[PDB]
């Protein structure tokens, strides 16, 4: 009107997604012998 | 047709620089009354 019309303008940022994802890990595992003795 | 069109092009980007520079939009009667006429002339002789 009095300061000339305005100019419209657009930014937008990068947005990442969320994502769910779940791993397991394990136990390792023995072993269990027996044995005698020699002469 | 064509003439009044090209006018009225014209008259359009006039009216893209007046609103620029934000001065008064000149009116123009006699382009609205040529329109009219022709209008009507132009829809019945398509019509025949």
């Amino acid at each position: 009107r009095n300061k000339f019309n305005y100019n419209t303008r657009e930014c937008q940022t990068i947005n990442p997604s969320i994502r769910e994802r779940g791993v397991s890990t394990e136990p390792p595992p023995s072993d269990t012998i027996c044995g005698n003795i020699t002469q | 047709e064509d003439e009044y069109d090209v006018k009225y092009q014209m008259y359009k980007i006039n009216a893209r620089g007046e609103n620029l520079f934000g001065l008064q939009n000149q009116k123009y009667p006699e382009l609205e009354k040529t329109d009219a006429e022709i209008k009507n002339l132009n829809k019945l002789y398509n019509l025949y």
